[PDB]
């Protein structure tokens, strides 16, 4: 109902790029496309209308970092939209704040729910402000071995620290004992205030045989929340995620509908307006103890768009327009189960040493089509040079089929039919 | 050979229709000129070295020349260029 | 009976080197660039098509199987659409 979007202009790279490009063409919409110079040989470059470069001088990882070259640049060529992809300005609110003083629409959630996010504390209030249990500990950042102390004795013996100032794992680990307890807050605290700039630390309860379900939230600007379905992603190598099922492996029909309410609860309380993944955790006994929330769009939801088969791409284009969701056609009544799905990604890993990423030119290169098989092809093709300098997917593959050992075989004659020499 | 003839190229054909002809001739099978590096357009790309052309706003690419082969059976050669990211053969 | 129902549409479609200008010719020869557009409900199968592939002018002339899987008819019709305007074979 809204001023239509003639041209839309994406800061990511890779898969993202060539998803958008293909929701923006189904759409007949006009794109523009950026890149690095040391990142001029990939092929999102020659699939959208025009490209440009940006970060002429500065660093390979950092050149995609910098706001006035994209703001300019997307000034220059009347660009109307812009998407944040993710892993790059996504979870910076100054970048949203910004192309909102440039008249540019942003493909995502206002600035101000996004400071909201970010940091653990703000969403750890509002979680306990309304239900969603979240897991016992300290509330204020812990920064003494004293009242961690304190906190071990009141709570339980084995406990591990958590830091802020960055997502990545860091220096997790767990304290089982009381002589390893004092070295090893030492050296964590050393490591935060050295290594990272904060050293906020909290000691928390670590769940032995943790399980954790993410949640798809879909909102719009008429205070519309419908919830997309759950997944369940507990395959992590350390804390990262490797393979990915598309329904509950086996949910009881309260938990799963429990956790639906919650999540609705919390995205309407905080008043979220697009797509956005909600995190929880389950235990053994079964206790929904709240993580985080994110607030952009995740990698693994391909399975959830492909079990009901609804777009998300074009949902959130057409929710940027300003389109209600009823008009969409869009009910929470009308999406149902159909299949099941897996989720692999292709790396450039060692599988021996430490899965080290490995760096190389690609020699020879075939592809697997098969009948639920879905490829979404990042930098894979004939004489191709992977570059050290970013992550290392090649394929992100999805496997879909009527039962979970049915896709499972799927998707291993897939994998069998891949043939990557080099 | 007229699909999108102006004016403009209406008035030059009036002026030497012969070489108006040739040139349109020319053009059409070896393609739009004028994007080219003049030493490019002169002497050509040497091998085992990458230049740049530069054709619209934001359409821009590469080229690198790999190598030559020899005369097959009716006096063919074989070039090997390498584009942004493959490989394309030309006879 | 009952385990089978109907869940959206399908559009299917194969490519041919035959010249829809004159008289449907087929036509002979060989490949210099081929690529891939596969998508989110977009199904290939690929028979023989690879770079610096060669026709033989006395087999059949079917390249690829291309299909569509959406929820609606207009939904897979721009699916094909936009597939079919993202394959690129030159030559
Ligand atoms: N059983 C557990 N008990 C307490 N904390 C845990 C437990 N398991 C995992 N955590 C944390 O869960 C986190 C998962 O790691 P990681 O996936 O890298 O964070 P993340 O979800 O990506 N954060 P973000 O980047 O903001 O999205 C690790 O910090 C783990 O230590």
């Amino acid at each position: 109902e809204y001023k239509p979007i003639k041209k839309v202009m994406v800061a990511n790279r890779g898969e993202i790029a060539i998803r958008v490009f293909r929701a923006c063409t189904e759409l007949g919409i006009r794109t523009v496309a950026i890149y690095s110079e040391q990142d001029t040989g990939q092929m999102h470059r020659q699939k959208a209308d025009e490209a440009y470069l940006i970060g002429r001088g500065l660093a390979p990882v950092q050149a995609y970092l910098h706001i006035p070259d994209i703001i300019k640049v997307a000034k220059e060529n009347n660009v109307d939209a812009v998407h944040p992809g993710y892993g790059f300005l996504s979870e910076r609110a100054d970048f949203a704040q910004a192309c909102q003083d440039a008249g540019v629409r942003f493909i995502g959630p206002s600035p101000e729910v996004v400071r909201k996010m970010g940091d653990k504390v703000e969403a750890r209030a509002i979680a306990i402000a309304a239900g969603v249990p979240v897991v016992p500990g300290t509330d204020a950042p812990i920064t003494s071995l004293h009242e961690a102390h304190e906190f071990s004795n009141t709570y339980g013996f084995p406990i591990i620290f958590k830091a802020a100032y960055g997502g990545g794992g860091r220096g997790m680990r767990v304290v089982h004992s009381y002589e390893e307890l004092e070295e090893n807050y030492t050296r964590a605290y050393s490591e935060a205030l050295a290594a990272f700039g904060n050293g906020a630390l909290f000691v928390e309860k670590f769940i032995e045989k943790p399980r954790h379900i993410e949640v798809q939230i879909l909102g719009d600007q008429y205070g519309n929340i419908l919830h997309l379905y759950e997944r369940d992603c507990s395959i992590q190598r350390r804390h990262q995620k490797v393979v990915e099922i598309a329904p509950a492996a086996h949910l009881d029909p309260q938990l799963r509908t429990r956790l639906t309410s919650d999540s609705v609860k919390l995205a309407k309380q905080v008043g979220y307006e697009n797509a956005g993944t909600v995190e929880f955790l389950v235990d053994r006994h079964g206790k929904h103890y709240f993580i985080e929330v994110n607030s952009r769009l995740q990698v693994e939801h391909t399975v959830t768009e492909e079990i009901t088969d609804v777009d998300l791409v074009h949902a959130q284009i057409h929710v940027a327009e300003g389109r209600s969701l009823p008009d969409l056609g869009l009910r929470q009544e009308n999406i149902r189960i159909n299949g099941c799905a897996i989720q692999c990604r292709v790396t450039t890993e060692d599988p021996a040493r430490s899965f080290q990423p490995d760096t190389g030119r690609i020699e020879v290169f075939r592809s697997g089509e098969g009948m639920g098989i879905r490829l979404d092809n990042a930098s894979a093709f004939q004489g191709a040079v992977i570059s050290p300098h970013y992550d290392s997917l090649l394929v992100k593959v999805i496997a879909h089929g009527k039962d979970h050992p049915t896709a499972a075989t799927k998707m291993s004659r897939a994998l069998a039919e891949f043939r990557v020499r080099g | 050979h007229g699909e999108e003839v102006t004016p403009e190229d209406v008035l030059s054909a009036a002026m030497y229709p012969d070489v108006f002809a040739h040139f349109k001739d020319f053009t059409a099978t070896f393609g739009p000129l004028d994007s080219l590096n003049t030493r490019l357009f002169l002497q050509g790309p040497k091998i085992a070295e990458e230049f740049e052309v530069e054709l619209e706003r934001g359409k821009t690419l590469h080229i690198k020349a790999l190598a030559v082969s020899d005369l097959n059976r009716a006096g063919q050669r074989q070039v090997f260029f390498e584009l942004n990211g493959q490989l394309r053969s030309i006879l």
